[PDB]
């Protein structure tokens, strides 16, 4: 019915009339494309990332499907979006943080780190010569002076601090629970924290999920090494929930 | 790194560059070229004489060596850097060769250039056709005519620009080979082949004469008004 | 060696608020005199003036890059360069060349733009910046002219006084040199003046 | 050429010497080798001087830049690492030799950082041309944990020992105290030699000297 | 048009219609599966006969990328080639900077990456191919990593790429391959690879299969002949 | 590429250059510069848009710059490209006082820069600067000399000329009131006021909407004077003035 | 614009190069016989005005003292194909001590031919297919030779052809009055008189420009009193 | 990587580049910011308005310092000013090393907006989507600097990018003094700030540098909202 297109402003990310870049804000369901949910929170100690585990086909190898990557010891991360994107993003991550610990003797921090990401990210959104990556990237560590921290970086670049978020089909759904949640509770201990992680995907998807069908990492101030949650972890959550 | 093939082949082989380059060079100033037996002769019109402004900035007649010399027809810009680029190619040549520059050579490695512009990437023709008047080593007058398309070619008289169509076509039947014995002769038919061209006659025209290696010059603004009553005298007996 | 294949000799110090600084004039080849009025001291500023010594083809060169890039700034940023900014600037330019070093030691000397402070500085063939209040000397001559310096100087000098003691160090340490001398160019850089003068030296 | 630095109970101190001099004369009584390049860390260099003052200054807005990036306070570790990948990259033709310490995060560091590149993490470093005496003076009298006091004054004695024997340094010393609450930097800490005034003073007026041409150009 | 021109553009809803079109390229071509079991990894893929004047084992969807590693592709076969020719060249630049071959998981993550590397800007356009890479190790077991032409692979017990992929996969789910013999398992490969081949839509076809694992000593080959000659009478009896 | 390319870099059917002439258009909506030959100095007169009272204005001229020791520059049209060309013009100014130890003659400057600017508009698949550029100075050849240049790389000496809105009108007025070898500073003062008053006859003249700068040669020295406030003012009542008085006498 | 320089046809050709050869047949006239007393070119000058010099205006070039050449169409891109042949045939003299042989300096005519793109090669490289038709006449060791240099890259070795303008049909007449024993007097006979047939105007000395290639003499070039005495026969 | 090497940014026929417009529109579409001088310094002051209170509203920094003595504020996209404040410290760092002189602002703000006019006039790259507000202290003077995504560049001693930017401009205009001190100017901003900020200000929602003869420095919330209090 009449699909007519404004030239280039809506083909490559140029300025818009209406002062929007089409191709940067195209990224934003770009992440919705994905069709998975990844929510993340911190508690006063802790911080937990909780993502459900879709398993499309039991002929896939679904213990080798996992998505939760270790950038380095102590930062892990979760994406949102093209699968493929996810893994470059990972290995541009990986890649930046190494370089850091070589160039400036001891660990990224991981704002700066989320920081590196969306400058990368920002120069695929300035050049009009390639897919700006339409793949959204959660990290999470555990830092001096400041505590348990989680950096979320986006295809457009627009990065921020935060006590939990979400992307992915439901990251608004998501949003509501934070929301709420904050707004009812404010102390938060590790088990509080990964039970309200929890409670959040539950909430928000109703899913009633198995224990196989999520992968959680947690970054804690007794082994800040980032360790990813096994099948007995995940049903002693999803049963201490429960009950 | 741009590199963008700008001059292509349209349908029929037609190159649609070069036909608005040679556009560019017909909207552009008039000047003409004659080869007298003795001496070379560049009138371009001053148009838009455009009074508190000094015309030797923008004199479009510049001399490459002191036994060569050019007058464009075109893009003023483009004329500048080819006459710069010809300057180069003249001093490069005395250089290697030590020995005066040919006025064919330089014409023809300016068309090298123009058609290493039309084949080359990311870069456009210089829309400019060339009158390149000179003399050989033993004094022989030298008339080329170069366009955009890159070809060269020797006239005895031609006109390039504005009217050069209308200013060749009456120059083949006023050419003659007893017109151009002498300086006076030559200066006559030139400034009345650009008398139909210039609605002034002698104050937005301007003459440039090459002699047999003796030291170009350009021809006086009361030479050109003594030169314009003079062919009036002739019109009015004939 | 290199530096001494031509010669030369430049000083500057300070005055109670004035700053004097002078150079011989003798240019030639390692054995013979070519000319003897060179313009070693080459002014960087209406209140700044720079000496160098060394390599005569690396003085000239570094001059005019310097000027290039001074002028250059001037022109960008539409205020008398400062003594400080010049100096860092030239001990740049010569860093610049590490490994092509210009055979030149220079000394850069004027006035405050605004205060009208007193500053001398001296450089080497790196570009080590080198601010020493008393006197900076640079050249083949470095030797004598630290001796003449180091008992000539006194703090809070009348230009008067601060050109006679200038004068007498350049021309006792150029007579006592062989690869220098030749006639003094004197520079007087006051508050208010600068003074431009030729010492009778001896011219062999 | 005669640079020291000490790691006490609190932080570091670093001291240096004063009498930079090229050939064999001395030159200037008043260099700066105690170079700046973060409120909480100072870096001592001998050796081509120009070659140090360029890496102080490239290190110290390397982590001004870095510092202002991240939002934290530039780390001692990371200006070595640059320092070592830097002059390691030249093959020691940066004819640097540099003692850097500070107060980071994680405590006070110190490191001795040699021309080719190789560092070293020690409590007590000398370098120099006169770092023998000095190192001498640390080996006698360091102790582990020693009080602010103490450590100035054991400086001051190492830099004094390297002053009076070696024949590249002298006529002051430099000492800049960097802890985890205050910086302190006092560059004429110290001055053990002093100049007798000249007994028979000779002074000159106009017309003792003979001058030839006179030109005044008055400014504005 | 503007978003599905080149793979530097997404839909004015965030799609890849590149991506998409290379996917319908490898779909629409011949089909290849892949089997890995306990003891060994398997590739059956099915080969179209334009003419019966081509030789056996001629333009061979399956290469052998590693000295261990297999590949066995659907799609562009050039464009299989030089992916083939990309991943032999990664697996050497491995063992020259690490001493031992590569193992099939950072193989095919580079690979894969390679992949998206080429989906992103508009000076290239996305591979049409699709690929398993099957290998084996002594202290990793038998491993199959099927990889798609946007870039991402996955572990899979059993992956089929190509038309009748979804049959082929339906009707192998009765099969337990997690913890089954190599040897059967070609013959089982046969069979599947019969049944889900279209004898009316291509009249004439070939079969190109090899395993790789621990019977293999850790090296991919081809299979022997007379195991082709057993599992092709097996796969015609159970063509029933 | 084919599709999404600009291609500002190739000719037009017509033979026209769309890009220069766009750039012209602006220019001639751009704001207001004269330029003008006295028998002992050149004088500019530039005209600012942008006069908001929160403007610090600390800068001597917004829209005239010094190339270099002895020539000035005034800019028609987007400042940035103005900024860019005029620290380009000074550094290819002091090479060339390096490399030949003279200042660097007004029309060997001029031609430096229309070559740069021609070969941007002849390649580089970018957008030409569309600034306009009226040069003044000194040289050992010719002295005081003036010329003006386009984006399209073509320039022009003139005895005076004019840029921006009402162009045409403004020539017309110096081919009718300019003494040509006979126009001294302060009848040349006169004039350019006349000109700023008249080619900008809405927001009539204001001393704080326009600067004005002199180019004098004193003891073989070129001096560049950007005129005050005060004296805008004076120029503001000396116009005025004189104005009233051809009117008393009309 | 659009439209690549790399780019097909529907039917599987460049029309580029289809384009190429709408070109060559807009350009001059030219004729070329291979006899076993040598060869022989012409061309058909095409004076605009008689107040363009005659000697500026040859279509004919010397490759080699035994190599002559025949362009027709851009005449100006063919002047740097004629410098690219000789200083390639002057390269293998300098290398081997002989004289290049004409077939292959065509085919390293045709490797230089259709080597353009956009971004394809080096940037300082071509952008558009040569749009110049050659007949290379020349002796070598393998007697009179005479190549048909397609701008397509298609090079061919031809008794005998005609390009240009009239290229079709008189190419046909030219083959009819053409044997495979003919000397080299008719073989310029015939080419002058079917040249003459074809002109478009009036042809002199003036229209046209002849040279040849002898098993025993150079390549020479024909002057005007040789070509009156040729053309007064006919 | 090829890179196009055609500019983006293209002459309209009325010769304005109405890509810049859009890049302007961009900039007023986003957070609103103010700067202000006084007769012995310059204050900046934005808003940082995010999402619901699960955003950590304290760890992420919208003014930033280049050296001691400048800072800036944007109005804008983030992505952009991230890179683009880092390209002017590693300017402002380039010219200290140089010169062993701190950066003059004039020189920074002229060397920011070369940088964006190459962008502007460069291909295959976006315009900056930003406007930046500068506050630099040298010689013993403030100075404020506006520049524009076109690459232009102001000296104002008072401005506001942003939503309702020219109504911010106008109340400024009429609560500007000229002679003002550092108290006056940040009662002045956040009486702007507060007039403007659509949505009741928090000392969380506001972040204020300051340049002074002292440096500069971005206050605190503690005297952030000390400040707020005193002005009402």
């Amino acid at each position: 019915s009449r699909g007519s297109s404004a030239g280039f402003d809506r083909h490559i990310t140029i300025f818009s009339p209406e002062g929007r870049l089409y191709q940067v804000e195209y990224a934003f369901k770009a992440i919705n494309q994905g069709g998975l949910t990844s929510v993340a929170v911190r508690g006063k100690d802790c911080a937990v990332i909780v993502t459900q585990k879709k398993v499309p086909d039991k002929l896939l190898d679904s213990s080798t499907v996992t998505h939760l990557f270790k950038i380095t010891e102590n930062i892990g991360c979760v994406m949102t979006g093209m699968t493929a994107d996810s893994r470059s993003q990972v290995q541009r991550a990986r890649y930046e943080a190494a370089n850091w610990k070589y160039k400036y003797g001891y660990e990224i921090p991981v704002d700066m780190l989320c920081k590196r990401i969306a400058d990368i990210s920002q120069v695929y959104t300035q050049n009009a010569e390639m897919r700006p990556l339409g793949c959204c990237m959660i990290l999470i560590g555990i830092d001096e002076e400041q505590g348990p921290q989680v950096y979320k970086c986006d295809p457009a670049g627009y990065y921020c601090g935060f006590k939990a978020t979400a992307a992915g089909v439901k990251q608004t759904e998501s949003t509501s629970f934070l929301e709420k949640k904050v707004k009812k509770k404010f102390d938060w201990t590790f088990e509080q924290t990964v039970e309200t992680a929890i409670t959040c995907l539950s909430t928000v998807l109703s899913i009633d999920f198995k224990p196989s069908e999520i992968e959680v990492g947690v970054v804690t101030v007794e082994n800040p090494k980032f360790r990813i949650l096994t099948e007995a972890e995940i049903d002693a959550h999803l049963v201490a929930l429960a009950e | 790194s741009y590199d963008r093939a700008i001059t292509v082949f349209s349908p029929d082989g037609h190159l649609f560059q070069v036909e608005y380059a040679q556009e560019a060079v017909k909207k552009g100033s008039t000047a003409v070229g004659v080869r007298g037996r003795d001496i070379v002769v560049l009138g371009v019109e001053k148009k838009s004489v455009a009074k508190l402004q000094d015309e030797r900035t923008v004199r479009k007649i510049c001399a490459l060596d002191d036994n060569v010399c050019m007058a464009f027809a075109g893009l003023t810009a483009d004329a500048r850097i080819v006459i710069n680029r010809a300057r180069v190619e003249c001093q490069s040549h005395r250089l290697t060769v030590e020995d005066p520059v040919t006025v064919e050579y330089i014409t023809r490695y300016i068309a090298s250039l123009k058609q290493r512009y039309t084949q080359s990437n990311g870069r456009r023709p210089f829309g400019i056709s060339a009158l390149i008047v000179g003399f050989d080593f033993d004094g022989t007058p030298r008339l080329y005519q170069t366009d955009p398309s890159g070809t060269y070619h020797a006239w005895k008289a031609n006109a390039i620009g504005r009217g050069a169509k209308s200013v060749r076509e009456f120059l083949e039947k006023n050419y003659t080979d007893e017109a151009i014995e002498t300086d006076d002769l030559t200066i006559k038919l030139v400034i009345k082949a650009l008398l139909e061209v210039v609605q002034s006659g002698g104050k937005n025209i301007e003459l440039a004469v090459m002699r047999r290696d003796q030291s170009l010059k350009i021809l006086n603004p009361e030479e050109i008004e003594k030169y314009v009553a003079e062919i009036e005298k002739e019109k009015e007996e004939n | 060696s290199i530096m001494s294949y031509n010669g030369g000799a430049v000083m500057a110090m300070k005055g109670k608020n004035c700053v004097a600084i002078a150079a011989d004039r003798r240019f030639g080849i390692q054995a013979q005199m070519v000319t003897t009025d060179f313009q070693k001291i080459f002014p960087m500023g209406d209140r700044l003036y720079i000496g160098l010594a060394g390599l005569a083809t690396d003085v000239q060169t570094v001059a005019q890059r310097l000027k290039f890039r001074l002028n250059l700034y001037e022109l960008k940023e539409g205020r008398q360069i400062k003594p400080y900014t010049l100096m860092s600037m030239v001990a740049n330019l010569l860093y610049e060349k590490r490994f092509g070093p210009y055979y030149t030691e220079p000394v850069i000397a004027g006035l405050d733009p605004k205060t009208f402070k007193p500053f001398i500085c001296s450089l080497d063939l790196i570009g080590c910046p080198m601010v020493t209040d008393d006197f900076v000397v640079s050249g083949t001559c470095a030797e004598q002219m630290y001796g003449m310096c180091e008992s000539l100087w006194e703090p809070n000098m009348d230009p008067d006084h601060l050109f006679e003691t200038i004068s007498q160090a350049m021309l006792n340490a150029v007579d006592r040199d062989a690869v220098s001398g030749m006639g003094v160019i004197v520079h007087i850089i006051e508050k208010d003046k600068i003074t431009t003068r030729t010492l009778k030296a001896r011219m062999d | 050429t005669t640079i020291a630095g000490v790691v006490y109970k609190d932080g570091i101190v670093l001291g240096a010497d004063t009498r930079a001099t090229e050939g064999m004369v001395v030159a200037d009584k008043n260099c700066s080798k105690i170079h700046f390049i973060s409120p909480n860390i100072y870096c001592c260099g001998a050796g081509t001087a120009a070659d140090t003052d360029m890496t102080t200054q490239l290190i110290s807005s390397n982590l001004e830049l870095h510092s202002l990036s991240t939002g934290r306070l530039p780390r001692v570790v990371t200006a070595n690492r640059m320092l070592k990948q830097m002059l390691f990259r030249y093959q020691g033709y940066i004819g640097a030799a540099l003692v850097l310490g500070g107060v980071d995060v994680t405590g006070p560091h110190l490191y001795s950082i040699y021309p080719h590149g190789s560092t070293d993490k020690l409590p007590y470093v000398t370098m120099g041309s006169g770092s023998l005496a000095a190192m001498a003076v640390f080996e006698d009298k360091f102790r582990p944990d020693m009080e602010e006091e103490e450590a100035k004054n054991l400086v001051s004695e190492a830099i004094a020992a390297g002053i009076f024997n070696d024949l590249g340094s002298g006529s002051n010393i430099d000492l800049c105290v960097i802890s985890k609450n205050k910086l302190d930097f006092l560059r004429p800490y110290t001055v053990p030699n002093k100049k007798g005034t000249r007994l028979g003073r000779y002074r000159c007026e106009k017309g003792t000297t003979a001058v030839l041409t006179e030109k005044i150009t008055p400014l504005e | 048009t503007g978003y599905d021109l080149s793979a530097s553009t997404f839909s004015p809803d965030g799609r890849v219609f590149q991506v998409e079109y290379a996917m319908k390229a490898v779909e629409n071509s011949s089909t290849a599966i892949g089997i890995r079991c306990k003891d060994g990894v398997v590739f059956g893929v099915e080969k179209l006969v334009l003419s019966k004047l081509y030789e056996e084992g001629s333009n061979k969807r399956l290469f052998n990328v590693d000295r261990h590693v297999g590949m066995a592709v659907a799609g562009l076969l050039a464009d299989a080639r030089s992916l083939a020719d990309i991943a032999r060249e990664e697996a050497s630049n491995f063992r020259s900077n690490f001493g031992y071959n590569i193992p099939l998981k950072h193989l095919a993550d580079r690979v894969a990456m390679y992949v998206h590397a080429y989906t992103l800007y508009s000076a290239v356009r996305p591979f049409g191919c699709s690929f398993m890479l099957g290998s084996y190790s002594v202290n990793d077991g038998a491993q199959l990593y099927m990889i798609d032409p946007s870039g991402v692979s996955y572990g899979y017990w059993g992956c089929a790429i190509g038309k009748a992929r979804q049959a082929a996969k339906t009707e192998i789910e009765k099969l337990q391959m997690k913890e089954m013999t190599c040897r059967d398992i070609v013959k089982e490969v046969a069979k599947i690879i019969y049944i889900v081949h279209d004898e009316v839509k291509d009249k004439a076809f070939e079969l190109e299969l090899s395993w790789v694992g621990e019977l293999t000593n850790g090296r991919h080959e081809i299979v022997p002949k007379d195991i082709r000659e057993e599992a092709e009478k097996y796969a015609k009896e159970s063509l029933k | 590429s084919r599709r999404y390319d600009s291609r500002t870099t190739i000719f037009s059917p017509e033979g026209r250059l769309y890009q220069v002439e766009y750039a012209m258009e602006a220019i001639g909506h751009a704001g207001t510069c004269l330029g003008i030959l006295a028998n002992d100095g050149v004088l500019l007169a530039a005209e600012r848009r942008n006069i908001h009272k929160l403007l610090d204005e600390v800068f001597f001229s917004e829209k005239i710059y010094k190339l270099n020791e002895d020539m000035a520059c005034s800019v028609a049209g987007i400042t940035s490209d103005a900024n860019v060309l005029t620290n380009e013009l000074r550094l290819i100014a002091q090479r060339y006082l390096l490399q030949y130890q003279e200042p660097i003659p007004c029309e060997q400057l001029v031609t430096a820069l229309c070559d740069i600017k021609q070969a941007y508009t002849q390649f580089g698949g970018k957008r030409p600067f569309g600034v306009s550029l009226l040069y003044i100075g000194w040289d050992k050849h010719y002295g005081f000399q003036l010329y003006q240049s386009d984006p399209s790389g073509n320039y022009g000496g003139w005895k005076a000329t004019c840029i921006g809105n009402n162009s045409a009108a403004a020539v017309s007025m110096l081919k009718q009131d300019y003494k040509e070898g006979e126009m001294t500073l302060k009848s040349a003062l006169a004039l350019a006021i006349k000109v700023l008053n008249k080619t900008m006859d809405v927001s009539k003249l204001s001393a704080e909407k326009v600067e004005i700068a002199t180019l004098t040669r004193e003891n073989g020295k070129t001096v560049i004077r950007v005129l005050k406030q005060k004296e805008v003012e004076q120029l503001i009542k000396k116009h005025e003035e004189e104005e009233a008085k051809a009117e008393r006498e009309k | 614009y659009d439209r690549g320089v790399n780019t097909f046809s529907p039917e599987g050709r460049l029309f580029q190069v289809e384009y190429a050869i709408e070109a060559i047949k807009l350009g001059s006239t030219a004729i070329g016989i291979q006899t076993s007393e040598g060869v022989c070119l012409a061309v058909e000058k095409r004076i605009t005005s008689p107040l363009m010099e005659p000697s500026s205006i040859e279509k004919i070039v010397e490759i080699d003292a035994h190599i002559g050449c025949a362009m027709s169409g851009l005449i100006a891109d063919a002047k740097t194909l004629i410098d690219k042949a000789r200083v390639e045939t002057q390269n293998h003299w300098f290398t081997y001590n002989e004289t290049m042989t004409v077939e292959s300096v065509t085919q390293a005519v045709s490797n230089l031919a259709l080597q353009f793109g956009e971004e394809d090669a080096d940037p300082g490289a071509m952008s558009r297919p040569f749009g110049v038709a050659l007949l290379f006449g020349g002796v070598d060791e393998k007697g009179p030779q005479l190549f048909h240099m397609d701008p397509s890259g298609t090079f061919v070795q031809c008794d005998a052809r005609a390009i240009g303008s009239a290229s079709e049909g008189a190419q046909s007449s030219l083959q009819e009055v053409y044997h495979k024993s003919m000397t080299l007097k008719e073989a310029i006979k015939s080419s002058l008189i079917i040249l003459k047939q074809v002109m478009e105007e009036k042809l002199n000395a003036t229209n046209i420009e002849l040279a040849t290639v002898q098993p025993g003499q150079n390549f020479h070039m024909f002057t005007k009193e040789e070509l009156e005495e040729v053309i007064k026969d006919i | 990587e090829r890179g196009y090497s055609f500019s983006l940014t293209t002459f309209s026929p009325s010769g304005k580049l109405v890509q810049i417009e859009y890049a302007l529109a961009a900039v007023a579409g986003g957070a609103p910011s103010v700067g202000i001088k006084a007769a012995n310094g310059v204050v900046l002051a934005t808003e940082k308005k995010q999402k619901s209170i699960l955003y950590d509203e304290r760890s992420v920094h919208k003014v930033e310092p280049i050296t001691k003595h400048i800072g800036l504020v944007y109005s804008g996209m983030g992505p952009d000013y991230r890179v683009l404040v880092h390209r002017a410290r590693k300017l402002a760092q380039q010219y200290y090393l140089v010169y062993q002189e701190p950066i003059p602002t004039a020189q920074l703000v002229q060397r920011v907006a070369s940088v964006m006019q190459e962008y502007t006039q460069s291909g295959g790259v976006r315009p900056f989507g930003v406007s930046l507000l500068i506050c630099g202290w040298n010689e013993g003077r403030p100075y404020l600097f506006q520049s524009d995504p076109s690459g232009a560049y102001f000296a104002w001693k008072a401005t506001a990018m942003g939503k309702n930017y020219v109504n911010g401009k106008t109340f400024l205009e009429k609560r500007y003094n000229e002679d003002l001190e550092l108290e006056d100017a940040i009662h002045t901003a956040i009486l702007t700030l507060k007039e403007s900020f659509e949505g009741q200000m928090t000392e969380d929602n506001i972040e204020v540098g300051i340049c002074n003869e002292a440096g500069f420095r971005r206050l605190t919330p503690t005297e952030v909202k000390d400040y707020l209090a005193a002005i009402a």
